[PDB]
DNA sequence: CTCAATTGGTCGTAGACAGCTCTAGCACCGCTTAAACGCACGTACGCGCTGTCCCCTTCGAAAAAACCGCCAAGGGGAAAACACCCAAGACACCAGGCACGAGACAGAAAAAAACAACGAAAACGGCCACCACCCAGACACACCAAACACAAGAC
DNA sequence: GTCTTGTGTTTGGTGTGTCTGGGTGGTGGCCGTTTTCGTTGTTTTTTTCTGTCTCGTGCCTGGTGTCTTGGGTGTTTTTTCGAAGGGGACAGCGCGTACGTGCGTTTAAGCGGTGCTAGAGCTGTCTACGACCAATTGAG
């Protein structure tokens, strides 16, 4: 049969809040990191542990941002989070000016 | 007035189509305003007694 | 590179974040915000690395950058 | 920045008004001082466009 | 007679107070409140008038910032202004309790 | 296995700490009136919704075509109403500027208090010797990093 | 199908270690000139005031438009769409009573004038204490 759209979503939320491993693929993140750092300094090296620490901080930051954004959407009474939600979120956090 | 020109061309489209097919789906059948529907060129040759 | 943060990866994260329904526009927004984030963090980390005269960015450099940013991370030494 | 704000306030003495105006008008000073509160600074004049009459 | 339409005066007021910088709370009420709260922590505490005024400046600027965030929360569906749900939201986005 | 933790002791001074006052923060009255309250009122924007828009699908709905031959002879009606004026006009609803209510504020005098200038005390800031240990640099290891390659697999 | 996985391994860059030693900053005394604070004078800000600007509410004159109307000539089988299911985003417009503008009354905030006092902070005396040290031990 067909699962009514949105019924697997909650299941996935339940899984991914149960799970705790990192959710971005390790090498692609690492390469994005090396790229960004190259812009600041050439011939840089990273400890693997340092890259994993960056990924941890980045993911946990993003998770908290998504949480806040979701709350904004709910305040919009929207199930669907939107860029305007992220903007409002960060704005209230005072990240973006 | 770009407003009205739209309606003018819509009505021209109605007349020209009804010249060759009176029996459009949904569109009002062209008529001699006293009742009788207009025999389009399609109707002149459409079926039996074409 | 940036697109290496795949749509499924961002979905997975937002699901961990409890997001039920996602506008596709969220993916590029997430990439942009994550880029800005990394930018700042890495800039601070390299600035420690530069001060240490190192070429290797260490885990401690990242920790100290996050400690500055108000993002204190446990797991790699304090 | 605060002296310029004072001047355009047509005042010769910089008062906390002017310090706050300067600090918030420059985005970079605002980032350096984003958590700071300035006594008697008030706010930048800013009304959300939603609120303005059409 | 004469009557300003709704919010005409309110806008004029906002313009006014964003022009000015004085304390918006009446001082002596605030001072009494502070004394009351402190009494809950410790009896027989003397407050430098300056220390009071400092608490007042902080409280006012903090609440004004909070109102700013709250009014930013108004934004969706061209909804207008602020309700306690908005306050609660903004605070939680800040991570305040 | 070893050097960071440990001890008894001396030094000398941080701060206990006790006195001393007089700062300024406590109460207090009391008159003024800005602001608070409260009430009226209403209109606008917080509530509501189902209109509908979006992804994917089938599938059943409208569409639309077809449905003796031909043949005889009635007896209707073809509106013409009423569209759409033409046209002339008085009629709104529309300008827009009148016009000044009520506030804002601009220009002035005046008061005053902020703050500029002058003089005084003193401790901080600088010069010098001199100390030594810190940090630079060198020289070395080595390991952890990049890198290459493959597996299996996340997309 | 994809080119990430992450194991496996390679090898050498560079990080960190240790060793040397003299450049440096700290310590100390000493001087001195700077800084702070107290007093006096003034100029800028603020207050009260006049007044005129100005923009809002909406009054007012009367204009741009309109729409009435006297007179009327003529204005059953087959296809394929494109529905519906399944769900939100949003939202136009209705409803309605919340809270804005007002006003009249009541309050007590503010001023400020005055009294009091206690403990903030200063200064002076002592030594409990933590730093340094040599000699000692075993916990990580």
């Amino acid at each position: 049969h067909r699962y009514r759209p949105g019924t697997v979503a909650l299941r996935e939320i339940r899984r991914y809040q149960k799970s705790t491993e990192l959710l971005i693929r390790k090498l692609p993140f690492q390469r994005l990191v090396r790229e960004i750092a190259q812009d600041f300094k050439t011939d840089l090296r990273f400890q693997s542990s340092a890259v994993m620490a960056l990924q941890e901080a980045s993911e946990a930051y993003l998770v908290a941002l998504f949480e806040d954004t979701n709350l904004c959407a709910i305040h919009a009474k929207r199930v669907t989070i939107m860029p305007k939600d992220i903007q409002l979120a960060r704005r209230i956090r005072g990240e973006r000016a | 007035a770009a407003h009205v020109i739209a309606e003018d061309v819509k009505l021209l489209q109605f007349h020209v189509a009804t010249m060759v097919d009176n029996e459009l789906p949904g569109l009002p059948r062209a008529m001699q305003k006293s009742g009788r529907p207009l025999k389009s060129l399609k109707q002149r040759l459409k079926g039996k007694e074409g | 590179n940036i697109q290496g943060i795949t749509k499924p990866a961002i979905r997975r994260l937002a699901r961990r974040g409890g997001v039920k329904r996602i506008s596709g526009l969220i993916y590029e927004e997430t990439r942009g915000v994550l880029k800005v984030f990394l930018e700042n963090v890495i800039r601070d980390a390299v600035t420690y690395t530069e001060h240490a005269k190192r070429k290797t960015v260490t885990a401690m450099d990242v920790v100290y950058a996050l400690k500055r940013q108000g993002r204190t991370l446990y797991g790699f030494g304090g | 920045l605060a002296g310029n704000a004072a001047r355009d306030n047509k005042k010769t003495r910089i008062i906390p008004r002017h310090l706050q105006l300067a600090v918030r008008n420059d985005e970079e000073l605002n980032k350096l001082l984003g958590r700071v509160t300035i006594a008697q600074g008030g706010v930048l004049p800013n009304i959300q466009s939603v609120l303005l009459p059409k």
